[PDB]
């Protein structure tokens, strides 16, 4: 979940 | 430019190239330079980007 938030900005 | 061999130019320009990317997406995975801008209020935990 945290590598989505942070990849999907 | 004629002391150096043109060969090292462009290994330290595409050194340059792959450090200054490899910091870019290193920043992608710091923790920390997300930064909420004007923490001054840190009322809204906006998670916003640097780097």
């Amino acid at each position: 979940s945290a590598m989505v938030e942070e990849l999907r900005m | 430019l004629n002391p150096l061999s043109p060969d090292i130019w462009m290994y330290v320009l595409l050194a340059c190239l792959g450090v200054s990317c490899v910091l870019f997406v290193i920043a992608r995975f710091s923790p920390y330079e997300w930064y909420n801008p004007h923490p001054c209020n840190p009322d809204s935990d906006v998670v916003e980007n640097n780097f």
